[PDB]
Formats: C-alpha cells, structure tokens, sequence
C-alpha cells in the first residue's frame, strides 16, 4: 500500500483512493486499465485523482499505481522529426530503442568534467546532436566508448568510476533545467518581416506575448516564424486544437519545408499536440514538457523557438482540473493560484551562458485566445502582464487586406532598446532611428485618421495629405507582408532595412517637394511609387537603386516644377 | 453634425452593449461563489 | 442487476446499487413508467450511489423506485445502407421504412475506427456556389464554416450545398451526411421533402432532430452524423461533406444540462467545458488513412444576438479551414448570399487553389477583389461623411467596385458556376478599377488574363 | 512538540497535535523534506487540530507526516550590516554572500518595536525628478503611491528613485529598502545589477521575490521589509524610503489563497479581507518616536485590466500622502512620465511647501498650471466637437497651455531639476495664458515672478 | 392569468390552453390559440426559479427558457389528426419587453421562433395610420408557403 | 410627499352617492416627518375622514411589512361594508421595499438582480391587486402609491 | 479605528460615539458626530457575521446592516432634554464605496437614511474649484426649513 493503492469510489470525476502512502502531490499514477490521474488531494484516508480520460474505465476495488514521476522527459538522440504528446510519446517510447546512432567521442579518459560538459557528438539529423554530463554529475572520466555505432540504452561513458552516461538523460519537465545564468537581452531574433524586426523586435530569449480573437492570425505568426526565423529548433506546442486542427497538423506539417535548407521542417521541429480528449493534466504539462525540452535544445548552444499555441486553453483545463479538487474560484472562476505559475512558466525563457560556457537560447512566443475579444482572463491580462513583446494581429486590418495584419498602433516591444546595437553593428547604423521614424508617422496617420473621421478629408492641407500618402506606402509596402509568396514569405534583415530606408527616403523627398510647392497629385502618381509597392517581392538589392531612382524622378518633378 | 450623433452613437450603444449585460455575468458569478457552497 | 433511486433533484437522480455498481456512462432503465426513462450513469458518489442524468422528465419519480443497469451505453448502425434513408438525431427511422441492418456496430464518440491520417487537406470540392468555390475553396479534410444569423438564409445554403456538391474528376464515390438539430416540424417536413423530391437522397444519409426531441438526443445527433461519416470515408473509401445546423442551438442544449450537472458556469452563462465539448466535433475531420476517403465539415454558426464574439461561434473559428461569415446588415441592402467579403477567409484556401487545382491567377484575383471591396466599404463610409460629389475619381471608381461586387459577384440567380465562370466574373468587375490601380495581381497575370 | 498531518488541500495544510498547540501565526516545519518547507499556523480548528498555509509546494506530503513547531512566525535578522545586501522575500541571501549576522531577531508583522510616533509627518524627501519634488512633493512619513497599470515604466520610476532619493540639509543618515514581488528572473537580474552598477547598493536593502517563488513567500516579503525599515529608522535613527512593486501582484498571491482558505468570495473574486490586510502594511510608516528617523512608503499600484476601480489600486488610495497617477493614454501620446495631471494628489503637500521649505509663490503656480491643464485638456475635447478653428482666441491659448505643460513640464530628458527649475519652467508656460486669465495667482506673486 | 394568482398557474396556463387548442383541432376544427402575454409568463417563471434558487443568467433569467418557450410554440400546427380529418392551432403571441429595449425575455427568444411578426408602430398610431402595421419591420416567413 | 399630504386634504368625488374616506399610510418615515404628518391632519380638519398609518423607520422592519395591509384591509372595509369611495395613499414604497428586501437575505433565500429578494414582483402582486370597484358599486378602493426612484 | 483592532471594537465605536455625543446635548450642548467612516464598519461587521457563519447576500454583507445603520442614524436629532433645555447631535458620515462603483455598504444604503449629501467631486478637484462640491449631484432637505 506504499506503491499502489485500489479505488474507493469514482464518479463527479475524482477517483478516490486507499493506500498510495508514498505519492508525491501532484504525481501521475496510472490505473490498471492504462488511463492515468494526478495525485491531487492526500488525505489522512484517501488520495483524490484527477482522472486524464473517461472515468467509467474505472471502476471500485481497481488497482492504481505510483509512477514516481511529477514527470518526465528523454533527452537524446531520436528528438529531432519526431512528433510527440503532452507527455512525450509517439503521436509507448519516446527515444528509438533499436535506431543506430555514430557517436563520437570529444573527451579522453582523464578528462574532469561537470553536468553540461559535452563528451561526444551524434549526427542524428543534421543538425549535430551533443552529448552531455547529465546536470548534477562530475569527476573523472574512467571510461569512454570509441567512435561506433549504438544504440540510446547502451553506455557510452563512466564518471567518477560508476556514474554510467548514456546518450540520452531524464528530467522533470516540471523542473526547469540548471544554468549559469541568465544573460541581458542583447541579440534580437531576425524574424524576416519588416513590421516585427523594425517596430516591435523579440530578443533572443525573449518572451513576446502574441494575442488577439479566434481567426486573426496567431498561429500564422507563429508558423511563418519557425518557417523563417534565426533560431536552429522549434519546439511547438500545438494547443488548442479541435475539430480536425489536429489531422491539419497530423499529415500536413510533415510536407511544409525548411525554407534555409529545402528539408521538412519537422526535420529541426517538436511537436506536442494538445487535443479536447485529452485530460487537463496533459495539456496542463504540455508547456513544461516543451520549454524543457527546448531549454535542452539552448543547453547546446542552439537558438530555439517555443511557440505556444496556447495558454488561454491551458489555463481553462487548469481551472478544470481545480475546481474538480474543489479549490476555491475567483475571477471568471479561475484559481488564485495561476498568475504565479504563469509568470514562472515565461521566466524559463532567455538566452544563457550554457553548462561549461557557450551561449544558447530560448525565446518564447505565446498565442492569446479570451474567451471572446474581451481579452481579459484568463490568456491576455496576466500573460500581457510578463511578455515584453506583442504583435496585436487587428481584424480590421485584416478585413482591410493589410498584410501582415499587425497594428503598428496597439503593438509593442520592450526589448527595441535591448536588440538596436545587434543592428546598428551588423545591418545598419540606422535600424533604431528608422523605426522610430516610421512610428511617428504610423502615430502621426491614426491622429489624422480620426480627425477626417469628424471634419471629413476635404480641409486637408498637401502636407497632411503627404503625410496619409507616405503612411499608407509604410502600411501596404512594409507592415503587410505575403506569407504564401515564394520571396516575402521571409524578409533577410539586409532586406528590411533596405526596404525601410527607400520609404523612408520617398517620405523626406515628398516633404521636401511639398515644401517647394509640387503637387502632391504628381508626387501621388510618380512611376517609382509602383515599384516601391512591388518591392517586397525583389530578392535582389535592385531594392537599395530605388533610393536613386526616387531623387532622379523628384529631381524631374523639381524640373517641370 | 447629425454625422455626430450618427455613426458615434453606433459609439454609445457597443459601449452601453458592452456592459449593463457584462456587468450581470458577474452580480450573479459571485453570489454563484457561495450562491453554489 | 437492479437499484433504487435515493434522491431526485430535476435532471439529475442519484441511484443505489446492492450489487454490481454500472459503470460511468452505462444507460440505466427506471421500471415502472408508461415511457421508457434512461438514465445515464455520470459518477461514482460512494457508498454504492451514483449519480446519473435523465434523458427525459422525472416527474412522478418516487424515492425507493427500481432501476435495472443494461449494461451498456448507447451506438451507430454502420452500413452503406445508411445512404438513403432518414433518421432522428440517435438513427431511428423517420422515413417509415424499417431500421438500420447493421453490418457494424460503432460508438459515436469519436472513439472507433481511428480514422484519420497525419495528412493534410488538399483537392476540389465543388459546391456549385460561386462565392465558395471561386474565392473560399472548399477542400477535401477542412472544416469549413457557414458563419451568420437569426433571419438569415444559412439553411438555404446548406441545403443547396447537399443537393449540389461534387468532387470532379475523383477515383472514390462521394457522399453527404446532413445532421439538423433543434429544428421545428415544419423545417423538417421541408428537409426531408427537399432531399426526396431532388433525388439527393440517394447519395445521403440525413439526422434529424426536432426541438421538442430530448436535450440528449441532440447532444448526440452530431456524434452520429460524424460516426456514419467516418465509416462510409474509412470502411468504403468515400469523400464525404458532413453539413451540421445549427452548433448554435446543440450548444444551448449543451448548455441547457450543465446548469442541472453541478458546474459554476462561465462567461455568458455557458458551460466551463464549452471549447473542450466542441473540441470533440471539430477535431473529427480530415484525410482518413489510406487516402482513399476523407471527412469534410460545413457546421453553421448563427451569431446569438448576431454577436460573433458569444463563445460558441467565436470558439468554433479554429475548426474550419474556409469561414463564409453572413451579415444582417448585407441582407438588409438586399445582397444576397449575405456573406461579408472581408470577414470570409480561407484557413486552408491555399491548399486548394493555383495551376492543376483551379487557375493561377485564383490567389491574385481573389486578393484584388477582397482588397478592393474592403476599400469601396470604407468609402461608403466616406460618402456619408463628406457628400458623393467630393469623392475623388479615383474613389468613386472603388465605391462603384463596391455595388458591382455586390450585385454580380455576390448575388447569382441559383445557378451552379464553375471556378471559371466566377474568375471570370471577378475580372469582368475588375475592369471597372484603374488597371494601375491593380497592386495585388503581378503583371504577368494582367497580361494574359485582363 | 511534534504534529501529523491530517489533511492537505492544495497550500492548506491540516496539523493535530497531541499536546500543546501551536498559537496563531507560528511557523511550523514539515519533517521528512528535501527542502525546508513552512506551514504558518492560521487557525485552531478546534480538536487539537490547526489549519495552516504551506510556505511551498505541497506536492509529496501523506497524511501522518511529521511537522514540529518552532516556537515562534517567521522574523528578521536586524542589523546596520542589512545595508548593502540582496535578499529574497524571505531574507535569505541572493547575492552569494553569508546570512546576515543578527543584532536582534524581530517578529515581522508589524507587532515589533511599536515605533510610531503620534505626529505628522513633514519636511522634503528630494527624489530628484521634478513632477514629484515641485509640484507632488513626497514627505517624510508619508505613502504616496506610484498609481500606474501594465506596459508602463513605473518600476524604471521606481529604481530611478531608489537611485537618487535623499534628505537635504537632515542630521540624520538616509536609506532605502526596495522590495519586488513576483518578477520575472529577467527582472530580478536587471534589478541586482542596477543596484549594484550605481553604488545605490551601499544604503539599501534589496528584498527580491521571484514569479515562481512561493506565494507565501510573496505574502511575507513586504513584511520583512518594512520591518527592516521600522528597525532602521527607530533603533538607528534613520530616514527609510521603502519601494514595494507591485502591490497588485501581493493581492494576486493574496487573492490565490483566501479561495483555499474556505472564505466566501467578496467583488471581484478577492479575498473578503482585502481591505484590513492591505492595512496592516499602510498603517506602518510615519515619524518614529524621538523624531531622529521616519518611515515613508513608495507602493506601486498598477491598475488590473487598467481599472483604477478595480478593489486593490482603489482601497490602496486611502494609505497615501501623495499619488502619481501614470495613464497608458497620456504614454501613448508620447508623454513620459506618463503622469495624469489631474488625477495626481498630495494629500500632505501643503505641509512641504512655501517659504522656507521651497518658494512662497509655490502653492499658486501649482494651482493655476492644475487649473489651465485641466482646461487644455477638457479643450481637446471642444476642438473634436467644434473643430480647430471655431475655438475661441482664449480658449486656444488654454488648449497650446495643455500640450506646453505636456511638452516641457511633465517631460523630462533625465535630468534632476531643483524646485527652483521646476517653478522657473512653470512660471515659462504660464506666460503664454493671458495675464488677466490667471485666477488663482495673486497680483502680489505676478508682479513678483511672472 | 391575474396578478394575485402565483406564478405557477399562470406559467400552466399556456400549457393548459395548448392542450385546450389541440383538443378541438383534433376533432377537426382550425382553433386560434391568443396567448397574452408570454412576457408575463416568463416574470412568472423566473420568480419561480429564483425562489428555487436556480442560477439566475441574463436579466437574472433562468438557463431553462429558451427550449421550454420553443416547446410551446412547436405544439402549433395543422395536422391529420387521429383517424383521418385535418385540424390546426395556430398562436398568436403578445410581446411586452420591460420597456421598449425589446430584449429579454419576451421579444428575443419569440421572434426567433415564430415565423410571423406583426410590429405595431407606436409613431403609426400617433400618425392615425390604421392598423398601425409597420410594413418595413414586420414579416412572415409564410409568405411563399 | 408634499403632493400625497395635498391630495389627502383636498381628494373628493364630486356630485357621488356614496361617501368619501382616505387612508393615509407613511412608511419609514422620521419623527420630523411623524410631527409633521400628524399635525397636517389635524389642523385642516382633513383628519374628520381619514384614517392614518404612520410607520418610523426606527419602528421593526416586520411593523414596515404590515402597514400597507393594514391600510389596505381599512380601505376595503370602508369600501365594502360600509360602501364608500376610498382613496389610499401609500408612501413610499421603495421603503417598503428596503426592508423587505432587508429581511430577504435573513430568511435564506439567493439574491436577484440588485441585491433584491426573488419574490419581489409576487409579494409587491399582493398589494397592487388590492384596487378596483367593489361588489354592489357602491364603493370602490383607489390607490396612489408613491415610487421614489433609488439613486432616481 | 485602526487595522489592528478586532471588527468588534470598530462597529461598537459609532454607538459609543453617539452615546457621547447625546451625552453632551443632554446638558444643552450641540455636538457634532463626525464618523469616517461607515463603509469601514460595515466591513468590519461582515468580517465578524461571515465568521458566524451568518448567510452573506449582496457583496456578501449580512441581511442585518440596513436596519441597524438606519438605528444610529435615527439617534440623530435636536431635542428638548430631560428637565427642558435644548441640544443636539448632528451627524456627518463619510462614504467609502469598494471603489467608485458607490454601491454597497456604506453609500447606498447611507444616501436613503441621510437628508444631506455634500458630493465631493473629484472632477472638481482636479479643475482646482474649491470646495470640491458638486453643486449639481449634492442635496439637502431642509431649504424651506
Ligand atoms: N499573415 C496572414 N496573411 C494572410 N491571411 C492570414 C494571415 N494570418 C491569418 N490569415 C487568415 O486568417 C486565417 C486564420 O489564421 P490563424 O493564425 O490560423 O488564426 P488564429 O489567430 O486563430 O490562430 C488564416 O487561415 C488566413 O485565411
């Protein structure tokens, strides 16, 4: 009665059951017909389950089990393409146990090592998977396998004369796993699209909240982002799925392409599916499994990327799972408990200065889903609250064909400040004060815009038009970008500047043509403007000889005056 | 200016909207508190 | 084995066994009534109770009643026999004719078959609407929302879809599962005279069920619907379209019982489990394994109170991979289909569009349209504001865009048009923009289409 | 003496002793732990049994587990040497150096020392930012809030402050206790840095709780705080400054846990204590008996969901000798600090300013810049209404004021302007009111200083 | 359907007239079942449900009416009645929302069931237009049937 | 409440058969109020063909509850069994209303919209049902309840 | 009436007040009452019925607070003192709803007993026009007196 117990009494969903005397709180526990519960109440005379599954497959007097495990997760070879659950397991193992991987040996026996040190090197799937001393583990390497083939199960070094390592590890993925410390943001995290990396930038390591109602792009960011943005992994906790969200992700997913490499990006993906049938235990996890096996990822000295489909979905089965323990409801019924948790969750984000040196990251964007535009609790208000970044996809824009449909008005970054210098000193000297630029003037047509509104756009002085016209250009030929084409489904860093200083450049020549008495009729219909508009779609700089191609035709409107 | 009180009524009323009915999925959450304990 | 009711609080009836508790979801039968009551078993209380929810009304129930357990739940009578024939919401002939011959016996929660592939959505259907599928495609796998309201033509629609719907030269045969919930004896009588009349019948298999049916009974008619689908996809190789109207009204039956379950409810007094139930419906569809079948659906979503942000329709948006959103406002400017052009998108039109699937000026076309309706609606705005003679004439041309979107493109005279009768429609209408005005079709496209 | 437990729910822990039991508030240690692991005693349920509120997780506890008593809550370990040093909520080091070597071990609650003085508080705190030493002028003894809401630079206000606060010729040395809860690693990183970077470190004592730290933790954090403060102040003669962000985030914690403790719910799902818990932290501060030292408090109060109705920011109100109210309108204007005008109070400033303590014409510019923004503002509003043009000449002067007073006055490019600067800058954009509009400036302070 | 009368009976009385209606359709008459108002049979019942302390919602409204208000009204219809012949109830509900808002309960959850809506138009009244039909807001979904 | 006390004074069924009487019931009113009432009654010579209730608010609650009944029930008396036109003023019955809705969370009952007792419509049916000509139409019973709109 | 002190202490102060208060009127003295305030007394009060296990409602306040805050309200008043004489006790109450929403306790059920509310407004303030009374939302019930 130490390691299992039997069922007292089951239904209202809460199994009740005699024995069980060492659980943990919160531990799984699986019952004898294969459905696992979570250890929620221990009581003098009983442990109350939470049941993740039907519980008319439990019945009195059945016997229940210890598992031992808040959880766990493997870290090893046989990650990568892999497509996992809440609790990893094939969509059961969870590392190939028969697959063959060449390691190779990177310590000599002698060698002093510590948790993080790297041993060996395994090109599971290129990427290069590394090998480390388990977190907790150091001494002298008494016993290293030479350059083969194995399998995970098999040993391939001895510390401290018995420690056995193997190629893979085990951890808590309720644990966050160990480091040195956490580094400044510094390095932002070249997305491609102009709006993101100009106005609203995410660090390296940052965490940068994406929210918005059902249907205005969310996942989409999200998607383009692992398609095309500078991290190596992508660990993607698919959520909120329902419907067939789920077979959309299942034989689909496995054909998108690694637009860097022209491989499936499976081939460099996690995914971890949270589907309606499945228990609010799980989905509750499946954030924790992620980030852990995403802080695995950084532990390397990978830059990965976890996208969170989302929280909102994870707090409503963990409100589920609370009042099913019978904790007290507040606001919209949710646990007092969740703001703490969900800040915690976030605080695993960042980039790090690895076990035994070199630097890694993890940067965290998270879907927001309220229960409807409300955007209150639970997703939204605490998770707005802790990201420094939020892309605020915008129905209007959306329904405006205003691509990508970000509102440069309602998002923001606290991280601009933080990434400006990795710009300044590796793409241009300007980054900062050309997103500044284009803010005010973003800022400068929401004010007209609402003024026109009452007075209505006749009174319009040429400036203010001037000032509409170059405004709209930022709109449709930066802020909206085409995720289907071929080109401006990714925008390089080089490319996004580029593109900024040729608006830019149209804004000042517009201002100062104006202030030389040009119609701004013939500056409206001046035949670079066309190009500008068509330039997201250039994959050659032929971009940057629009600058002079826009101060010769100026000069020719300064010629007919 | 009937332009005003024209579409900015359409202002009062998703305001007005908004909450004399949210401000009720609320007078009765609480009593449900220990309405339902 | 048999018990005795303890207690009796409206829906919800505790029951005490001597020997052999039923297991959670087992269907009980209350002896001693004129009418069969079941009960279902919801939970384990302790001490030999539990607790269960009655399918009908417990009026005249009496502490000490007897209750038999008989053994099981409730299921789907599978065949391809299915096609053809008229149900209620839990398989029972409507149609006069004799019950099901089953050749399997399916649950119908989603649990049987293990249907689905790790595919994703791809190939035609033609639905025969020109507002679908020109500019929305329908694809084989999606889910696809009709998104309107309260007066609004939605079952018009859906009963034009079922009639005429098609997967054009397809290797496997195509089927339609036509599920109603909640509807008046009136509609009823209409569907199933519909579906007769057309011939339509031959090639569906229809659920209906009434409002005055019980709570549970509609709770399961999805469930059904979907069971039979998957069946005739998986076990037959077949494409088949499962229509459902409206999830509206299966969620105020859903919601109905949760009060009477014990639950605190949630925003806007629904049930704290609403996205997980529906999670359960929008999660069963897509390529089946093989990739000989597949499951599409087209639920309806009426806006209570022509609200979009209520939980039901707003939670429903993730299960679909095409929304046609319908409007009030556009109905009453007599505009019909009243879909709203810049609420309607495809999740998953990318994936059914372009060279070998439809044309290849699809995507430019329906960008360009989009992009200039949603102006030529702001401008409508505009005119109010500042008068139609102080509009430029540029504006003018994208306000005049606006009306002929509406009434050439949107409006069709029930009539089945080809994707290339509606590209060139979309065309037809675009000619009326300045071709430099044209920022979303390339060049390449202007030339060899315009 | 030793206790089992006999039940656990969630943080609430329930402990029978079979002899002496353990008064209210005594910290109680669960035996058989890999980390230590405190249970404060909240009540005695009658039968030899207390409830309690677990300071961790309560995960891996069985019924019959061992827990001692230890006597006594949780304390301070008090000393000068607290100075200079980075602790957790709890008071345990976070800067890789020793325990702190006590001089006296203090209760925490506030019950210690008993150090207030029956006097008002009075004289200048300099904080160095000119919207709060002209014009909102912090006193020593005082609270007056950081009123703010989420997005806003309110901790960079915060630090800001804990950098540059003194007390100008005080014969009395100055510190500062800065105590955050529930930020992020990130936060608590930059926090350490910043204190350590700017020297600030040398006479402060830094209390950081983390996110993740446990709730109890969170609770007890501004208790040790100000028990630091009240130690400093009385038994050391010292003028405190305490910072504690966010006050918000204690009332989450709070909030969390009163739902485990078994209370009915009051508005807003908040604990129905809200208000005589939250005092029991503005009670303490004030003068300190001999009038050598003082306590004054700089809470912040973010506004949930931005509601400055909202039960926390509201009753928080009532604990303050001056409020900065920061709005995230006026920040998406571009004004920073993004200081609402007219909703910015001292409740003491009279009793810090005029001849003698800053200038005698300081009361007067402070009420006519109040006034004219106030109307600047409102202005703005006429403008939409009317237009530009329709403003009158007078009214115009008052609208170019509002965006002059946002400009020059509220904006500061950091920057520590003396009163004497910050009335100079007032009297500046005053001058562009008519002089013959100055209602609330009398003639003798015109002819004087205008 | 009096006001002194608990809001039991007259929550029954719809009910009991349906029953009535049905009666002598079933003998083979076409009957006109008037129904004054189901406004005030809603009141009724919520003050019923309110005492039972069921969970009030919308206007503290119970969750149970909208299905219960829809039950009734499917009761009408011309059938074939038991042995042949052909009878009918058809209903004509008042509306009274509590003033004006035409919200909740009465009006709302009505106009979704009916397939007819005769809006008498206080301003067509005050006009002396008669009967004060207002031909732009009524409609019958009857019209092609 | 200056309009309840002129209408009292004043009230009559010009050339009726049937004599004339007023109830005049005061709920949760002051001792200024009380003094006031009393000596308005009196000094007129409108108290000759009045009765009248007056409740303080510092009277029981349950007092408050029965004033109105009591009013009432002298009102259908006179009407009916002594055939008279009867004119009863009520005042206030948000007052009234106060304390029945006081009393409500004291019996155990859930709250409806604004804190108000469940029953508020069927108890507040008890006191508006009682009005209308009485049996032989001699006599007939009026009312003239004040409503104070709460924060108007 | 600080934090510190028991619930019991806090709601027994206004009665000890008024007890004081009619005390010195007694000897032909007008008195002023001036109580900050009662909001905080009603909390203290639900903090001790909630502890008794007494049925929360609105707010979760006790049904008991509206007749008993009308009591001490009522011990207000200009009287003729034993053995003649004339005094007073004239109260003043400061009302603090939960915040702004001026709802229960305090205001609501304050505002129906009280013949005078002074509306501080802290529009007023802001504008700088003292004092901060609203001359269009406050109301006294004495001007003909
Ligand atoms: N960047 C985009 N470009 C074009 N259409 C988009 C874009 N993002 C979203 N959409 C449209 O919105 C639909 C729903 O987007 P999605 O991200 O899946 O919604 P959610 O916010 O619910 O995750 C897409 O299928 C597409 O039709």
């Amino acid at each position: 009665m130490i390691q299992g117990v039997i069922q007292k009494i089951a239904g209202p969903a809460v199994i009740a059951k005699g024995m069980l005397g060492a659980r943990m709180y919160d531990i799984c526990k699986v019952g004898e017909e294969g459905l696992v519960g979570e250890i929620i109440r221990l009581d003098g005379d009983t442990a109350f389950v939470q049941v993740y599954e039907d519980t008319s497959g439990l019945k009195v007097g059945e016997p229940v089990v210890s598992t031992g495990l808040p959880l766990a997760v493997e870290l090893g070879p046989g990650m990568l393409n892999g497509i996992y659950d809440g609790i990893q397991r094939p969509l059961v193992h969870a590392l190939d146990r028969e697959k063959k991987w060449a390691w190779t040996p990177m310590v000599k026996p002698g060698d002093e090592v510590r948790g993080g040190m790297v041993l060996g090197t395994v090109p599971e799937f290129g990427f290069t998977h590394k090998i480390l001393v388990p977190p907790d583990v150091r001494g002298r390497v008494k016993e290293v396998k030479p350059a083969g083939e194995y399998t995970v199960e098999e040993p391939v070094v001895v510390l401290e004369d018995g420690t056995e390592l193997k190629m893979y590890h085990t951890w808590p993925v309720r644990r966050a796993r160990p480091v040195q410390r956490k580094l400044d943001p510094n390095t932002p995290f070249l997305t491609g699209m102009r709006i993101l990396d100009v106005l609203f930038p995410v660090a390296m390591g940052g965490t940068a909240a994406i929210p918005g109602p059902f249907g205005s792009g969310k996942t989409v960011t999200q998607q383009s982002l692992a398609k095309w943005s500078n991290a190596d992994v992508v660990v993607y906790v698919g959520c909120g799925e329902r419907g067939n969200e789920m077979t959309d992700v299942l034989v689909e997913f496995p054909e998108l392409t690694d637009p860097k490499t022209g491989g499936p990006l499976m081939h460099r993906t996690v995914l971890i599916a949270n589907t309606s049938n499945m228990p609010v235990a799980a989905r509750e996890a499946s954030i924790y499994v992620g980030v852990t096996i995403a802080e695995y990822f950084r532990d390397q000295g990978f830059s990965v990327a976890l996208m969170a489909d989302s929280t909102s979905r994870w707090a409503e089965a963990l409100r589920e799972i609370s009042s099913r323990l019978e904790e007290m409801p507040a606001e919209e019924g949710y646990p007092p408990y969740l703001a703490a948790r969900l800040a915690a969750f976030y605080e695993r984000a960042g980039k790090v200065i690895t076990l035994g040196g070199e630097e890694g990251a993890v940067t965290i964007v998270g879907a927001v889903s309220p229960p409807g535009g409300d955007m209150s609790e639970p997703v939204t208000q605490s998770t707005l609250r802790i990201v420094g970044a939020f892309w605020r996809l915008d129905a209007s824009l959306a329904f405006r064909r205003h691509f990508p449909a970000i509102n440069w008005n309602g998002s923001y970054s606290l991280f601009t400040s933080a990434l400006d210098p990795w710009y300044r000193e590796n793409v241009a000297e300007d980054y900062p004060e050309l997103r500044d630029a284009i803010s005010e003037l973003l800022q400068r047509e929401a004010g007209l815009q609402e003024i026109v509104q009452l007075v209505g756009p006749d009174a319009l002085q040429d400036a203010e038009r001037l000032v509409i016209e170059v405004g709209r250009i930022i709109r449709e030929d930066f802020l909206q970008q085409n995720a289907y084409h071929e080109v401006d489904a990714y925008c390089s860093m080089k490319k996004a500047y580029g593109i900024m200083k040729m608006i830019l450049a149209f804004y000042k020549e517009a201002e100062a043509a104006i202030k030389r008495g040009v119609s701004i009729d013939e500056i409206l219909q001046l035949p670079v403007l066309e190009r500008i508009g068509r330039a997201r779609y250039v994959s050659e700089e032929e971009f940057p000889a629009y600058f002079e191609e826009a101060m010769k035709e100026i000069q020719g409107a300064f010629k007919a005056l | 200016i009937p332009g005003i009180r024209a579409q900015i009524r359409f202002i009062q009323q998703v305001l007005e909207q908004r909450e004399r009915e949210d401000t009720f999925r609320l007078k009765r959450i609480k009593g449900k508190i220990e309405a339902r304990e | 084995e048999y018990t005795g009711i303890t207690y009796i609080s409206g829906p919800l009836l505790f029951v005490e066994n001597a020997k052999d508790l039923a297991y959670g979801a087992i269907v009980d039968i209350k002896d001693g009534t004129g009418r069969v009551r079941g009960g279902q078993v919801i939970e384990v209380s302790e001490e030999y109770a539990v607790i269960q929810v009655f399918e009908e009304t417990t009026g005249l129930d009496l502490a000490t009643t007897s209750v038999s357990l008989v053994e099981d739940v409730a299921r789907l009578g599978v065949s391809k026999e299915m096609l053809g024939r008229r149900f209620n919401g839990i398989g029972k002939p409507i149609d006069g004719l004799p019950p099901i011959t089953p050749e399997k016996r399916l649950p119908i929660t989603g649990l049987p078959l293990n249907p689905v592939a790790r595919r994703k959505p791809e190939q035609f259907i033609q639905t025969g609407i020109s507002t679908i599928d020109v500019m929305n495609t329908l694809v084989r796998g999606q889910k696809l929302p009709i998104f309107s309201g309260s007066g609004l033509p939605a079952n018009e629609i859906a009963a034009q879809i079922a009639r005429q719907a098609t997967v054009r030269p397809k290797e496997e045969p195509f089927a339609v599962v036509f599920a109603a919930m909640g509807i008046t004896q009136r509609e009823l009588s209409y569907f199933i005279q519909e579906f007769e009349r057309t011939g339509a019948l031959s090639r569906s298999v229809l659920f209906l069920n009434k409002a005055d049916d019980p709570t549970i009974e509609r709770i399961l008619t999805p469930r059904m619907a979907l069971t039979v689908a998957e069946y005739l996809a998986f076990e037959h190789d077949y494409h088949v379209l499962v229509i459902l109207t409206d999830m509206t009204n299966y969620c105020e039956a859903l919601r109905e019982i949760g009060a009477a379950r014990e639950e605190i409810p949630g925003r806007r007094g629904y049930p704290g489990y609403m996205y997980t139930d529906l999670a359960t419906i929008y999660e069963r569809a897509g390529v089946v394994e093989g990739k000989k079948g597949s499951v599409t659906q087209i639920p309806i979503l009426s806006m209570p109170d022509d609200d979009r942000t209520h939980p039901i329709p707003d939670l429903t948006g993730y299960i679909t991979e095409g929304q046609i959103q319908l409007s009030r406002e556009l109905h009453r400017k007599g505009i019909y289909p009243p879909i709203d052009p810049l609420p309607s998108l495809s999740r998953l039109m990318n994936n059914g569009v372009g060279k070998g699937k439809t044309r290849e000026d699809h995507k430019q076309v329906s960008d360009q349209l989009y992009s200039a309706y949603a102006n030529g609606v702001d401008i409508r705005k505009l005119v109010a504001i500042i008068g139609e003679d102080a509009l430029t004439e540029n504006d003018r041309r994208y306000l005049q865009f606006a009306d002929a979107f509406e009434r050439f493109f949107i409006n069709q005279g029930q009539q089945n048009r080809s994707i290339e009768e509606s590209l060139q429609i979309a065309w037809a209408l675009l000619s009326m923009l300045p071709q430099g005005e044209l920022k979303r079709i390339s060049k390449d496209h202007i030339g060899k289409y315009y």
